[PDB]
Protein backbone atom coordinates (compact mmCIF):
# COMPACT_ATOMS: atom_id res chain seq x y z
CA UNK A 1 0.00 0.00 0.00
CA UNK A 2 1.75 3.13 -1.26
CA UNK A 3 1.35 6.84 -0.54
CA UNK A 4 3.74 8.53 -2.98
CA UNK A 5 3.63 12.34 -3.33
CA UNK A 6 -0.01 12.32 -2.24
CA UNK A 7 -1.17 9.52 -4.56
CA UNK A 8 -2.33 6.37 -2.80
CA UNK A 9 -2.92 2.85 -4.02
CA UNK A 10 -2.00 -0.83 -3.95
CA UNK A 11 0.74 -2.12 -6.21
CA UNK A 12 4.22 -3.45 -6.84
CA UNK A 13 7.02 -0.89 -7.17
CA UNK A 14 10.09 -1.75 -9.24
CA UNK A 15 13.24 0.07 -10.32
CA UNK A 16 13.70 0.78 -14.03
CA UNK A 17 16.65 1.73 -16.24
CA UNK A 18 14.66 4.42 -18.07
CA UNK A 19 15.78 8.06 -18.03
CA UNK A 20 12.91 10.56 -18.15
CA UNK A 21 14.38 14.05 -17.94
CA UNK A 22 11.24 15.89 -16.81
CA UNK A 23 8.70 15.73 -14.02
CA UNK A 24 8.31 14.05 -10.65
CA UNK A 25 5.57 11.45 -11.24
CA UNK A 26 3.53 10.11 -14.14
CA UNK A 27 -0.11 9.06 -14.43
CA UNK A 28 -2.23 7.22 -16.98
CA UNK A 29 -5.21 8.53 -18.93
CA UNK A 30 -7.50 7.21 -16.17
CA UNK A 31 -5.46 9.02 -13.50
CA UNK A 32 -3.61 6.02 -12.06
CA UNK A 33 0.01 6.40 -10.98
CA UNK A 34 2.42 4.64 -13.35
CA UNK A 35 5.83 5.86 -12.22
CA UNK A 36 7.68 8.34 -10.06
CA UNK A 37 11.19 9.72 -9.67
CA UNK A 38 13.49 9.65 -6.65
CA UNK A 39 14.57 13.25 -6.03
CA UNK A 40 18.00 12.29 -4.69
CA UNK A 41 19.52 10.31 -7.58
CA UNK A 42 16.92 10.64 -10.35
CA UNK A 43 16.05 6.94 -10.54
CA UNK A 44 12.60 6.24 -12.00
CA UNK A 45 10.41 3.59 -10.36
CA UNK A 46 7.41 1.96 -12.03
CA UNK A 47 4.19 0.85 -10.34
CA UNK A 48 2.10 -2.11 -11.47
CA UNK A 49 -1.11 -3.65 -10.09
CA UNK A 50 -0.75 -6.60 -7.73
CA UNK A 51 -3.63 -8.49 -9.39
CA UNK A 52 -4.68 -8.44 -13.04
CA UNK A 53 -7.67 -9.57 -15.08
CA UNK A 54 -7.62 -13.15 -16.34
CA UNK A 55 -9.90 -15.32 -18.46
CA UNK B 1 20.34 17.54 -1.85
CA UNK B 2 21.05 18.73 -5.44
CA UNK B 3 20.20 15.82 -7.81
CA UNK B 4 22.87 15.22 -10.54
CA UNK B 5 20.40 15.81 -13.42
CA UNK B 6 19.14 19.40 -13.12
CA UNK B 7 18.90 21.00 -16.56
CA UNK B 8 16.62 24.05 -16.22
CA UNK B 9 15.50 26.36 -13.38
CA UNK B 10 12.46 28.57 -14.08
CA UNK B 11 11.42 31.30 -11.65
CA UNK B 12 8.05 33.02 -11.99
CA UNK B 13 7.19 36.52 -10.81
CA UNK B 14 4.57 35.00 -8.49
CA UNK B 15 7.22 33.08 -6.54
CA UNK B 16 7.03 29.62 -8.12
CA UNK B 17 10.18 27.61 -8.83
CA UNK B 18 10.16 24.94 -11.53
CA UNK B 19 13.08 22.49 -11.69
CA UNK B 20 13.02 20.33 -14.90
CA UNK B 21 9.39 21.40 -15.37
CA UNK B 22 7.95 20.58 -11.94
CA UNK B 23 6.99 23.18 -9.33
CA UNK B 24 8.88 22.04 -6.22
CA UNK B 25 8.58 25.22 -4.08
CA UNK B 26 6.77 28.57 -4.06
CA UNK B 27 7.87 31.67 -2.17
CA UNK B 28 6.12 35.01 -1.80
CA UNK B 29 5.60 37.04 -4.99
CA UNK B 30 9.00 38.35 -6.08
CA UNK B 31 9.74 41.93 -7.22
CA UNK B 32 13.48 41.59 -8.00
CA UNK B 33 15.97 38.67 -8.42
CA UNK B 34 19.74 39.09 -7.98
CA UNK B 35 22.03 36.38 -9.39
CA UNK B 36 25.73 35.99 -10.25
CA UNK B 37 26.67 32.69 -11.90
CA UNK B 38 29.49 31.16 -13.91
CA UNK B 39 30.20 27.72 -15.33
CA UNK B 40 32.83 25.90 -17.38
CA UNK B 41 31.32 22.51 -18.32
CA UNK B 42 28.27 23.92 -20.15
CA UNK B 43 29.51 23.00 -23.62
CA UNK B 44 29.87 26.27 -25.52
CA UNK B 45 26.83 28.35 -24.53
CA UNK B 46 24.12 28.30 -21.88
CA UNK B 47 21.09 30.55 -22.05
CA UNK B 48 19.02 32.80 -19.81
CA UNK B 49 15.57 33.40 -21.29
CA UNK B 50 13.06 36.06 -20.28
CA UNK B 51 9.68 34.72 -21.33
CA UNK B 52 5.98 35.55 -21.22
CA UNK B 53 3.00 33.21 -21.28
CA UNK B 54 1.38 32.36 -24.61
CA UNK B 55 -0.99 29.74 -25.98
C1 LIG C 1 16.60 7.76 -3.28
O1 LIG C 1 17.97 7.56 -3.55
C2 LIG C 1 18.82 7.76 -2.45
C3 LIG C 1 20.24 7.76 -2.97
O2 LIG C 1 20.53 6.51 -3.54
C4 LIG C 1 18.52 6.69 -1.41
O3 LIG C 1 19.28 6.86 -0.23
C5 LIG C 1 20.14 5.73 -0.04
O4 LIG C 1 19.57 4.79 0.84
C6 LIG C 1 20.34 3.62 1.01
C7 LIG C 1 19.52 2.63 1.81
O5 LIG C 1 19.26 3.15 3.09
C8 LIG C 1 21.67 3.99 1.67
O6 LIG C 1 22.53 2.87 1.77
C9 LIG C 1 22.39 5.03 0.83
O7 LIG C 1 23.54 5.52 1.47
C10 LIG C 1 21.47 6.22 0.56
N1 LIG C 1 22.12 7.16 -0.31
C11 LIG C 1 22.20 8.49 -0.10
C12 LIG C 1 21.53 8.99 1.16
O8 LIG C 1 22.77 9.26 -0.86
C13 LIG C 1 17.05 6.79 -1.02
O9 LIG C 1 16.66 5.76 -0.14
C14 LIG C 1 16.14 6.73 -2.24
N2 LIG C 1 14.78 6.95 -1.85
C15 LIG C 1 13.81 6.02 -1.92
C16 LIG C 1 12.45 6.47 -1.45
O10 LIG C 1 14.00 4.88 -2.32
C1 LIG D 1 24.31 19.62 -20.76
O1 LIG D 1 25.03 18.43 -20.95
C2 LIG D 1 24.55 17.64 -22.01
C3 LIG D 1 25.22 16.29 -21.91
O2 LIG D 1 25.07 15.78 -20.61
C4 LIG D 1 24.76 18.39 -23.33
O3 LIG D 1 24.14 17.73 -24.42
C5 LIG D 1 25.15 17.15 -25.28
O4 LIG D 1 25.73 18.11 -26.14
C6 LIG D 1 26.79 17.59 -26.91
C7 LIG D 1 27.47 18.73 -27.63
O5 LIG D 1 26.62 19.25 -28.62
C8 LIG D 1 26.24 16.52 -27.86
O6 LIG D 1 27.28 15.87 -28.57
C9 LIG D 1 25.51 15.45 -27.06
O7 LIG D 1 24.84 14.53 -27.90
C10 LIG D 1 24.47 16.09 -26.15
N1 LIG D 1 23.81 15.09 -25.34
C11 LIG D 1 22.50 14.81 -25.37
C12 LIG D 1 21.68 15.62 -26.35
O8 LIG D 1 21.98 13.96 -24.67
C13 LIG D 1 24.11 19.76 -23.25
O9 LIG D 1 24.43 20.56 -24.35
C14 LIG D 1 24.52 20.52 -21.98
N2 LIG D 1 23.75 21.73 -21.87
C15 LIG D 1 24.27 22.96 -21.72
C16 LIG D 1 23.25 24.07 -21.63
O10 LIG D 1 25.47 23.18 -21.67
C1 LIG E 1 18.70 26.92 -6.52
C2 LIG E 1 19.69 25.78 -6.57
C3 LIG E 1 19.04 24.48 -6.95
C4 LIG E 1 17.79 24.15 -6.17
C5 LIG E 1 17.93 22.94 -5.27
C6 LIG E 1 16.64 22.25 -4.97
C7 LIG E 1 16.84 20.99 -4.18
C8 LIG E 1 16.47 19.81 -4.57
C9 LIG E 1 16.01 19.50 -5.96
C10 LIG E 1 14.68 18.82 -6.00
C11 LIG E 1 14.17 18.58 -7.41
C12 LIG E 1 14.71 17.34 -8.07
C13 LIG E 1 14.19 17.11 -9.46
C14 LIG E 1 14.79 15.90 -10.16
C15 LIG E 1 15.41 16.25 -11.47
C16 LIG E 1 15.86 15.06 -12.30
O1 LIG E 1 16.58 14.21 -11.75
O2 LIG E 1 15.49 14.99 -13.48
C1 LIG F 1 18.37 -2.85 -16.53
O1 LIG F 1 19.42 -2.84 -15.57
C2 LIG F 1 19.76 -4.15 -15.08
C3 LIG F 1 20.79 -3.96 -13.99
O2 LIG F 1 21.95 -3.31 -14.50
C4 LIG F 1 20.26 -5.00 -16.23
O3 LIG F 1 20.55 -6.32 -15.75
C5 LIG F 1 19.19 -5.08 -17.31
O4 LIG F 1 19.66 -5.80 -18.45
C6 LIG F 1 18.76 -3.69 -17.75
N1 LIG F 1 17.68 -3.76 -18.71
C7 LIG F 1 17.72 -3.14 -19.89
C8 LIG F 1 16.52 -3.33 -20.77
O5 LIG F 1 18.67 -2.44 -20.22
Amino acid sequence: DYNIYGKTGIGIIRQTNSTLLSGLYYTSLSGDLLGFKNVTDGVVYSVTPCDVSAQ
Amino acid sequence: TLPPSVKEIAISKWGHFYINGYNFFSTFPIDCISFNLTTSTSGAFWTIAYTSYTE
